[PDB]
């Protein structure tokens, strides 16, 4: 979608695997604020917004 | 009410220790007030800040 009508997706009840995202080299920019990407696998979250 | 001079001595100490305990619940500008979450959520090169 366009910028002014950006979408938002609910994420819950997940065995989330962020290893595939970080290990992929297709992303030119991958910056995380407040969380280290390598530590994303250990943590648990109540809700995720995309 | 006669023993106030002896009771306040205990009261002041009780207040001081309590305020010392309360200081464990302050961020001081950091992202969390508990030391375990910082080490379990941030990279070693960054958590030192």
């Amino acid at each position: 979608a366009s910028v002014y009508a950006w979408n938002r997706k609910r994420i819950s009840n997940c065995v989330a695997d962020y290893s595939v995202l970080y290990n992929s080299a297709s992303f030119s920019t991958f910056k995380c604020y407040g969380v280290s990407p390598t530590k994303l696998n250990d943590l648990c979250f109540t809700n995720v917004y995309a | 009410s006669a023993l106030g001079k002896l009771q306040d001595v205990v009261n002041q100490n009780a207040q001081a220790l309590n305020t010392l305990v309360k200081q464990l619940s302050s961020n001081f500008g950091a992202i969390s007030s508990v030391l375990n979450d910082i080490l379990s959520r941030l990279d070693p090169p960054e958590a030192e800040v």
